């Protein structure tokens, strides 16, 4: 970002700007099961040769649990900056910041709130190549004629999960999502400021916009009473009600 | 086959430009606050009668 | 991987059939609250239980 | 199902798939009443007869 504008007095302070960079490399996937000639020919049942329509949405469901993966390890993998993506001490110029709370006390699972609607989304995934697919089941085969037979079935992939910017997501607070008060409205409204209270290398406001809450199939019925609630346990209103939409899945914890 | 890890391991890549303006900044709320009035000079004096 | 399990009937004795109705089937809980768990499941009262 | 996807290091690790199965044998049953011959080939008034 340009520099802040300043009251002019005497010269100038020249300033610089700040390039930033990230990489992150193509990883090898595959899935391989290994059957023999005898065991599918005397198959008479034919219980035993969905293997095709099996690994067809094996593969198809790998980038489903490459994301999920990352996004529960986010407190593990590092992002841009050099720091872990979900880190109490993500840096400013001179100032540290933090976008994940624990308790010492009760963390248990962690909900996730994400604003998508900026062009970028959180933990992306990179496709260098579709699925493909391969068979043995002609005589030439090596592995036709190697043993009794090895009739294998694999999959080759070329993926890896990625991720973006570390301050527009605040993905976990473990502590608690529901109670009567100070957990169903604290420390989800806690997640809300605090990410529309960022600050951008400069001084500027980032203006972040929560919009999606992620949590597993344990914490949707809080998520759900935080967001989704009408009226209240006393008659009145919720005020996150409608404030962002939850959104539950089971490919974490 | 074989070759210096600083040419192609290196140049083995795509530069793409997605992350630019990924975010945003604050919107502009100074109008509905404030008025904008036009100076000509080094200062403007204001005076309104009782 | 996960497994898709969609709960949508509730089966009681007629005995819990008041306690089931009032889990599910009344939408203002104690002071015009809303029921979250209202119209999710189908409860199945049968005298064939217990 | 089918087993997930593995990094790719050195050599495919062929993997095993597994199969389930599940029986019960049918059951018989019976129901039986026993009445007079006199007392419903009497019965004038139809009282029996919904048997």
């Amino acid at each position: 970002q340009f520099p802040k504008l300043r009251e002019w007095i005497g010269q100038r302070v020249i300033k610089d700007m700040a390039a930033q960079g990230y990489q992150i490399t193509n990883k090898l996937f595959e899935s391989t099961v290994g059957v023999k000639r005898t065991d599918i020919e005397d198959d008479n049942l034919g219980v035993y040769g969905p293997l095709m329509q099996e690994m067809g949405r094996a593969a198809g469901a790998h980038p489903d649990e490459l994301v999920f993966a990352l996004l529960k390890a986010g407190n593990a993998n590092l992002c841009y900056d050099g720091q872990n993506f979900f880190d109490t001490d993500h840096p400013v110029y001179p100032n540290v910041d933090g976008t994940g709370t624990a308790t010492t006390v009760s963390n248990l699972f962690a909900p996730a709130a994400d604003p998508g609607a900026a062009w970028y989304l959180l933990d992306t995934s990179r496709s260098l190549k579709p699925l493909i697919y391969q068979e043995r089941m002609k005589p030439s085969f090596t592995s036709m004629t190697k043993e009794d037979d090895e009739q294998v079935f694999m999959a080759d992939e070329y993926r890896y999960g990625v991720r973006s910017r570390c301050n527009v997501g605040f993905g976990f607070w473990q502590l608690a999502a529901m109670s009567t008060e100070e957990l169903n409205q604290v420390n989800f409204e806690k997640v809300y400021d605090a990410m529309r209270n960022q600050k951008a290398d400069g001084g500027r406001p980032l203006d972040i916009r929560p919009n999606l809450l992620v949590v597993p199939t344990t914490l949707r019925s809080k998520a759900k009473e935080v967001v989704g609630v009408q009226r209240l346990a006393n008659g009145a209103d919720n005020p996150n009600f409608e404030l962002v939409q939850v959104l539950d899945t089971a490919w974490l914890n | 086959a074989i070759i210096t890890p600083a040419l192609i391991s290196a140049l083995k890549t795509s530069f793409q430009k997605h992350f630019q303006d990924a975010l945003a900044t604050a919107p502009s709320t100074y109008l509905q606050v404030a008025t904008v009035i036009p100076s000509t000079t080094a200062s403007n004096t204001y005076g309104w009668l009782g």
